[PDB]
């Protein structure tokens, strides 16, 4: 159960990130 | 995939 | 082997200096034995309980007490052409080492520098006043260098011929 | 009896195939910005390299001391390749092809220690080994090199009445050094560091010699 909660999380928290790099990675194209 | 092709594009 | 010896004095003279004024640490000429241990402690190294004493006693020759600049090149000077004179080193090896730091922690590959203008000597008299090795760097500090030269010293010292002596064979 | 061990390796498998797939894909998607480092210039390796190190930071924020380790150790291994090719094909050549290499691994080490210092903001010991054997018998070779081509504009000024053996001198002290079996690019031998500390003398005596006869011709 822990394992699976642990997965979860890492997956939420990758996400938010691979969002908020993907809107950097927007950002600076656009920039360019 | 979707960072990945947005990072290559930026470069090119 | 004269031209390595010249060379080095005249680039080493400004060097020592300030290798003087920043061994002093109240801004005079004088150094005294207070000074010294925060040179250690700069080194990272712990005298004993006499060894200051002695410190300062065997290289002061011409008056008692605190050092001077003056005395302090007298000492340099003797002590760089003292090779077969037996003399004291006791101090001569703490501004050595100051004077070949320029790292703040010791130095490595510098060693060498130091042993061929003292002598060209061998890759095997290296192993011996430490273990460093030609491919392999090291860290360094004050602590490992004044240890081992003066245990050299002390390891020359002792041997001498009394019944050691090897005559050629009948 | 033998489905314990099925049952076992089931388990060992699913997990082994789930890290290579998601092992694979990550590490697959360096490949389009690693790939012009493998043939390409010395001097293109110095503006690819911000964008490698953009990869590796997003993606070592999902999946690691394996990664750290393998990964850097191998580019940190192609760009010695790289190094050693493109300066083995003088003076001026030489000269830049060792300013090049050197500051290649100046901006390596310098985008790496930022990168680690952002790493830290946020929430090297095969780095040190070779990168510092590498500079340091670059930069013995380079000091060499500069003082040799400073002091070889007298190479030519044959017909003054004082400047005939003591070039031939020079060439036996450039020759007696580049005679030795040692290669002088390989870090694996680190001996000539006695080589060079007795070529550094008869540079200074040299020196002194032509010191002395400009004295002594006044």
């Amino acid at each position: 159960t822990p394992e699976e909660v642990l997965a979860y999380w890492e997956g939420l928290k990758a996400k938010e990130e691979q969002m908020r790099s993907l809107v950097s990675l927007a950002e600076q194209r656009e920039s360019s | 995939f979707k960072r990945i092709q947005d990072a290559t594009g930026i470069e090119d | 082997a004269a031209a390595r010896e010249r060379y080095a004095r005249k680039n080493e003279q400004n060097e020592l200096e300030r290798a003087f004024n920043t061994i002093d640490s109240k801004g005079d000429k004088k150094i005294d034995a207070e000074e010294l241990t925060e040179l250690f402690l700069r080194l990272g190294h712990k005298p004993k309980r006499g060894e200051v004493e002695d410190m300062i006693w065997e290289v002061d020759e011409d008056c008692d007490g605190c050092i001077s600049l003056l005395e302090f090149q007298t000492l340099y000077t003797r002590c760089r052409d003292d090779k077969t004179g037996y003399e004291p080193r006791g101090l001569f090896n703490v501004v050595e080492f100051v004077m070949n730091d320029k790292n703040n922690q010791g130095f490595i590959t510098l060693e060498e520098a130091m042993q061929i203008m003292y002598l060209r000597y061998g890759r095997a008299e290296l192993d011996m006043q430490l273990e460093q090795v030609f491919g392999t760097a090291d860290l360094n500090s004050g602590k490992i260098l004044t240890l081992t030269e003066f245990l050299h010293c002390l390891h020359t010292n002792q041997v001498k011929q009394l019944l050691n002596r090897v005559t050629a064979k009948t | 009896k033998a489905y314990l061990r099925w049952r076992g390796l089931d388990v060992q498998i699913t997990d082994a195939a789930n890290e290579s797939k998601d092992n694979v894909k990550y590490l697959a998607t360096l490949e389009k910005s690693m790939e012009p480092m493998y043939q390409g210039r010395v001097t293109d390796i110095t503006e690819s390299l911000p964008a490698l190190m953009t990869n590796v930071r997003m993606m070592y924020t999902i999946a690691t001391a394996e990664h750290m380790t393998r990964l850097f150790t191998k580019i940190t291994n192609q760009l010695v390749r790289r190094c050693k090719e493109q300066i083995m094909e003088d003076k001026v050549t030489l000269i830049g092809n060792m300013k090049v290499s050197v500051e290649l691994a100046n901006v390596y080490r310098q985008q790496y220690r930022l990168a680690k210092e952002t790493l830290a903001a946020q929430p090297e010991q095969a780095i040190f080994l070779k990168f510092d054997l590498s500079s340091k018998a670059l930069h013995k070779l380079i000091d060499m090199f500069t003082t040799i081509h400073q002091f070889s504009s007298l190479e030519q000024h044959t017909h003054i009445e004082g400047l005939d053996t003591m070039l031939k001198s020079l060439n036996n002290i450039i020759d007696d050094v580049k005679r030795k079996p040692y290669d002088l690019l390989d870090y694996s031998r680190n001996a000539f560091d006695t080589d060079f500390l007795e070529f550094n003398v008869q540079i200074n005596d040299l020196e002194l010699q032509l010191q002395g006869f400009v004295n002594a011709s006044f």
